[PDB]
């Protein structure tokens, strides 16, 4: 666990890593863990999904939620049986002059079904005339960036999130 | 797909990009203001120019969505706030000329100076030295010299510039379907398409002229009292049935009568409440003040401070070399970054400015969830009114005696409350006729009802019959007396200062009814009551997403501004004045002039 919890670089929201490996009292012994909730329980395989999102969006990593994260980026099934933890990382993932290395998708033609990933980056068409792979009027680039900075109020600061799914 | 989905999809991207760019520009401007360096000026100007360029690009991009087929009111509000052209409908020639004359008027007002008749090498500016003479002097001849010279030396340079500023602004407004510039200015209070809360642009004039005819009975008694008190400091210069000379009113234009309090104090042997020694003997520093302000604000049910407010703010004057602009303001940088910039002393007026600025900060914190374009007060007069009611409620003896700055017994008498109410009326009531008259003159000048050969004539007749103030020297059509004021030569609207004074007392009288107050209104304190906090937060959290006629109703219960709460506030002073003017002549005559003999 000390490799998916200590990774020096985490993945963006729209392309989130999913680590599968073959001691729970160690994670329970660490930093304050701003959010820590597991709904179904207090296994054949374990899954560890990890990413970096904003503060006020940590409320969307939960079964039965809506928004721009639980719709287009990461959707959890309503029959969830894992446990989601999230902690602040303002002193690591935030830089003066912006940390534009973390992106997320805010335009998509359909919502995501649970545990699906989508990394394609074609131009989103909002109107009725074809776009032909070039931005402009009613054609948009679907991936935008967090402008993370240290002088941000909580809820607008970077939060590292790890979901541990159990079968 | 219809037209509305495309509008929402455009507004999402705009919201995100504009939020980021605005945060960058605001942080640059804060870094310049808190630490003055000439490289910070360039670091700020770069971000400012790039933000303005992004804004103009997105504005010319948002024109391709017709406003007559958007059916949502939020989307329509945002698109209509973004689609407006403002300037740039003029040619490059005319826009260049307009910017040139605006800059010229600004620098003429900023760097104009007058000097003595007996020593021409002693020239004084307006800011350090003219409004010091006009504020501290009791010499009739010195005040007359300053008043006349400021208008005859700077006021005569601004007339030929104003005469074409009027025309340029008028065609700029006509190019945007507004019929004049005054209508463009009144277009802030307009509400459309709500079917019950509407408000026209021509109804503001009627509602402003209707509320002023109820304030006249109090302003007339205040005028008579002030005149009968000035007849003892300037004998043989004031007539007991006439107007007041324009240079004896406390400042350069007569906008505030607050500097006449030393001459017209009711009972000079009862000192006003002033908790300054009790703070310095208890060693209150520049941060205990803000702790007390935050405690007062959380007492009524409002949230705490942001925990980033304490490290990033500037609550004390900076050190030896970090020269900064010391002007108490509240900054709303964005992304949850609220700050306060003021170089506080240990006084009683900084103790009130703290509450004012923290009320501003609480308002900014309330509507932080609205879209980027709907983050402002319901109109121009809501923000300062919300900031002012806190400073009103934080200066009552019931509050200071509970904080600990006054003795635990401190029996208060009625003479002290008369002193307090007169000091308040000299700055609250003494500025409503002036504001109303100035804005009426500007409206009529822009409309075309006053030909350019009758500006000074109409100005002084309106000053005589409305304000009750007479000029000490005849002024022909080569002067420009209004343009010698800051807001006129800098292109600012002046009606916000009128509606704010009414919204303030409406809010106060609506919140003192929820806190279960029983005595007079000028003694009310809303602290320790959560009903007032809830009633106010129900309005603070809306921003511009609702018409102002609905936000106003959420608190008060009416739809338009009323003037009865102000008279209910000043009733004891009104009774006392009515009893003091049994022998004087309440009113003035519009024929007496100081030079008429
Ligand atoms: C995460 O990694 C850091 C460093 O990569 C760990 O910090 C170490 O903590 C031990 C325990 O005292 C020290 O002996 C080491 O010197 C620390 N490392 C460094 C580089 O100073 C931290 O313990 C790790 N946390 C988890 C949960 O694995
Ligand atoms: C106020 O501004 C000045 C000028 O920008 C700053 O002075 C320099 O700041 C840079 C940025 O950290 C330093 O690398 C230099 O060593 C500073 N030089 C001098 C002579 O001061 C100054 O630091 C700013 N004030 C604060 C508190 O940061
Ligand atoms: C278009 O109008 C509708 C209602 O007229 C708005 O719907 C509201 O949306 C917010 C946030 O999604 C909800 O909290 C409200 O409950 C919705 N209203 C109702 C009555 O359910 C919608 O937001 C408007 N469009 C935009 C872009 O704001
Ligand atoms: C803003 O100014 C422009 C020109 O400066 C006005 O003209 C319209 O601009 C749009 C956007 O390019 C064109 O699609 C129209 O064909 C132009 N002519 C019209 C509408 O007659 C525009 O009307 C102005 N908008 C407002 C709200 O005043
Ligand atoms: C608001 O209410 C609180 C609590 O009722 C007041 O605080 C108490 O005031 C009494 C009387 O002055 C003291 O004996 C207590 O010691 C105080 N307790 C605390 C925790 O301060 C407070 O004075 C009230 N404030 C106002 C402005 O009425
Ligand atoms: C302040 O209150 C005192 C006490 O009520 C007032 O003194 C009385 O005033 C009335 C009015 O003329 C007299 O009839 C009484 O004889 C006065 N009392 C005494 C004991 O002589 C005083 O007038 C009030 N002052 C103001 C400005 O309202
Ligand atoms: C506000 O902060 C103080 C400490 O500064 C704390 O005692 C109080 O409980 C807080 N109130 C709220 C509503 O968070």
């Amino acid at each position: 666990f000390h490799e998916v919890f200590n990774a020096t670089r985490f993945a963006s929201v729209y392309a989130w890593n999913r680590k599968r490996i073959s001691d729970y009292s160690v994670l329970y012994n660490f930093a304050p863990f701003f959010a820590f909730k597991c709904y179904g329980v207090s296994f054949t395989n374990v899954y560890a999904d990890s990413f970096v999102i904003r503060g006020n969006e940590v409320s969307q990593i939960a079964p039965g939620q809506t928004g721009n994260i639980a719709d287009y980026n990461y959707k959890l099934p309503d029959d969830f049986t894992g446990c989601v933890i999230a902690w602040n990382s303002n002193k690591l993932d935030s830089k003066v002059s912006g940390n534009y290395n973390y992106l997320y998708r805010l335009f998509r033609k359909s919502k995501l079904k649970p545990f699906e990933r989508d990394i394609s980056t074609e131009i989103y068409q909002a109107g009725n005339k074809p776009c032909n792979g070039v931005a402009g009027f009613n054609c948009y680039f679907p991936l935008q960036s967090y402008g993370f900075r240290p002088t941000y109020g909580v809820g607008h600061q970077p939060y590292r999130v790890v979901v541990l799914s159990f079968e | 797909s219809t037209i509305e989905e495309q509008a929402k999809t455009f507004l999402d991207k705009f919201n995100h990009e504009a939020e980021d760019l605005f945060y960058q520009s605001s942080l640059a401007s804060w870094n310049y203001n808190t630490n003055i360096t000439e490289e910070n000026v360039q670091n700020m100007n770069n971000a400012g120019d790039k933000w303005s360029a992004f804004l103009k690009e997105q504005s010319t991009l948002a024109q391709m969505y017709p406003l007559q087929e958007i059916q949502n009111l939020t989307v329509k509000l945002q698109l209509q706030a973004l689609q407006q052209n403002g300037s740039s409908v003029l040619s490059e020639d005319k826009s260049k000329r307009l910017n040139t004359i605006l800059n010229t008027m600004s620098t003429i007002y900023s760097t104009g100076k007058v000097c003595n008749p007996d020593n021409p090498q002693e020239c004084l500016l307006l800011e350090p030295g003219l409004n010091e003479i006009m504020a501290n002097s009791l010499d009739y001849n010195e005040r007359l010299w300053a008043w006349e010279s400021w208008r005859s030396e700077v006021g005569k340079q601004l007339r030929p510039l104003y005469e074409e500023y009027v025309v340029l602004k008028n065609e700029m407004a006509r190019a945007n379907h507004y019929e004049d510039y005054g209508d463009y200015w009144r277009g802030d209070y307009e509400v459309n398409g709500v079917d019950g809360y509407d408000y026209s642009r021509g109804q503001l004039i009627e509602d402003v002229e209707h509320t002023f005819e109820e304030i006249k009975p109090l302003y007339e008694h205040l005028h008579a009292y002030v005149r009968a008190k000035l007849m003892n400091a300037y004998p043989s210069y004031i007539s007991p049935i006439g107007c007041l000379p324009a240079h004896l009113l406390g400042d350069m234009w007569g906008r505030f009568w607050t500097n006449l309090y030393s001459l017209t104090v009711p009972f000079g042997q009862k000192p006003n409440i002033d908790v300054t020694d009790a703070m310095v003997d208890q060693a209150w520093d520049a941060q205990r003040i803000f702790k007390e302000a935050e405690k007062f604000f959380v007492s009524v049910g409002l949230p705490n401070m942001t925990q980033g407010f304490w490290e990033n703010s500037m609550l004390t004057d900076p050190g030896n070399v970090q020269k900064a602009v010391c002007h108490p303001t509240a900054w709303d940088l964005g992304k949850g970054d609220f700050r306060i910039l003021m170089c506080t002393k240990v006084t009683m007026d900084d103790f009130l400015t703290a509450h004012h600025e923290m009320g501003h900060i609480q308002y900014d914190m309330a509507y932080a969830a609205q879209p980027f374009l709907l983050r402002n007060g319901a109109n121009e007069g809501f923000h300062e009114a919300v900031g002012e009611i806190m400073s009103l409620s934080a200066a009552t003896p019931k509050h200071l005696k509970s904080i600990g700055l006054l003795s635990p017994d401190f029996q208060e008498d009625n003479e002290t409350e008369i002193n307090f109410l007169l000091k308040q009326a000299l700055t609250i009531v003494g500025t409503l006729p002036f504001t109303y008259m100035l804005e009426k003159w500007r409206w009529m000048v822009f409309k075309g009802e006053i030909p350019k050969d009758q500006w000074m004539k109409k100005w002084w007749e309106m000053k005589r019959e409305i304000v009750g103030v007479v000029e000490p020297v005849p002024h022909d059509e080569t002067y420009c007396d209004p343009a010698s004021l800051f807001h006129v030569s800098n292109d600012y609207s002046f009606i916000r200062y009128y509606t704010r004074t009414l919204y303030q007392f409406q809010f106060q009288e609506a919140l003192c009814q929820a806190a279960k107050h029983e005595g007079p209104l000028h003694k009310c304190d809303i602290s320790n009551s959560t009903e007032a906090g809830q009633k106010l937060f129900n309005m603070l959290r809306l921003g511009k997403s609702e018409p102002w006629t609905l936000a106003l109703e959420n608190v008060v219960g009416a739809k338009n501004m009323n003037v009865r709460p102000l008279l209910n506030y000043f009733e004891p002073l009104f009774t006392w004045l009515k009893d003091q003017n049994k022998n004087s002549f309440v009113g003035w005559s519009t024929d007496w002039s100081p030079y008429a003999d």
